[PDB]
């Protein structure tokens, strides 16, 4: 069972990786594993990014493969599976993707909350460490998954700030309480 | 907060009174109040009709 299944499409793929390396009680190894050869995918630009397109066949993919297979002899076997997986469903396009998923059900497994606080302007590191301090205090912080902040800038949201995390928000923005002030003062 | 300062700026600063009544006058009808338009007459005077019906109103069959 994963910890809480997310995304379909790309994601069977990712959950069944996820079980898979649960069975193989090593995740943190082939996450790490898949992340490394997946940075040097990205960090291969010719054609690590040129044939990320399917174009070619299935033995040309299957040698693409033997090739990425070379580049690392680190990869576990359960995600050297992955990337036969991949091959035969010749899907690249949704390899990064897949990537990421893991990333998500890993950091899940891992146990560490998300969250942003997307401001109009980057916020003072005060700021950001009594948000981080509150958000640790609130009870939305099970004490079993440790936040990120992560600030965004956004003008358009102008002024204010908002939180985010889990799917629970406090937007306490300068543009929303114009909105709603101009609107009922449109009324 | 925000609010606040919106509400009481905005308000306390801006402030209208009503437009005069010469520019709503002709946003309005006016009026100039209705006249008496008729005094009735006596009605057709004189015996000359009523000796003339009198005498020619009959018209009794045989």
């Amino acid at each position: 069972p994963p910890p809480v299944r997310l995304f379909g499409v790309e994601g069977t793929y990712a959950t069944a990786l996820y079980q898979a390396a649960a069975k193989n009680s090593s995740i943190d190894a082939a996450f790490q594993s898949l992340q490394k050869v997946e940075s040097t995918v990205k960090k291969n630009p010719k054609l690590g990014h040129l044939l990320l397109n399917p174009a070619l066949s299935l033995k040309d993919r299957n040698s693409v493969i033997d090739a990425i297979v070379e580049t690392h002899k680190n990869l576990d076997g359960y995600v050297v599976n992955l990337l036969k997986v991949l091959s035969e469903n010749n899907r690249l396009g949704c390899f990064e993707k897949i990537a990421s998923d893991f990333g998500v059900l890993n950091d899940a497994h891992n146990g560490l909350l998300k969250g942003t606080v997307t401001s109009a302007e980057p916020l003072d590191p005060k700021s950001f460490k009594r948000i981080e301090k509150a958000l640790s205090a609130s009870k939305l912080v099970g004490q079993g998954k440790s936040l990120k902040l992560e600030n965004v800038v956004k003008p358009e949201i102008k002024g204010g700030l908002i939180v985010e995390l889990g799917d629970k928000t406090v937007d306490l923005s300068i543009s929303t309480k114009i909105q709603k002030l101009n609107k009922v003062l449109e009324d | 907060n925000v609010i606040q300062d919106l509400y009481l700026r905005e308000l306390k600063d801006t402030k209208l009174a009503p437009s005069t009544l010469q520019d709503a006058e002709g946003n309005v009808k006016p009026w100039n109040p209705p006249q008496k338009p008729n005094l009735p007459e006596l009605e057709l005077q004189g015996p000359e009709a009523l000796k003339a019906y009198t005498e020619q109103n009959v018209e009794t069959a045989h």
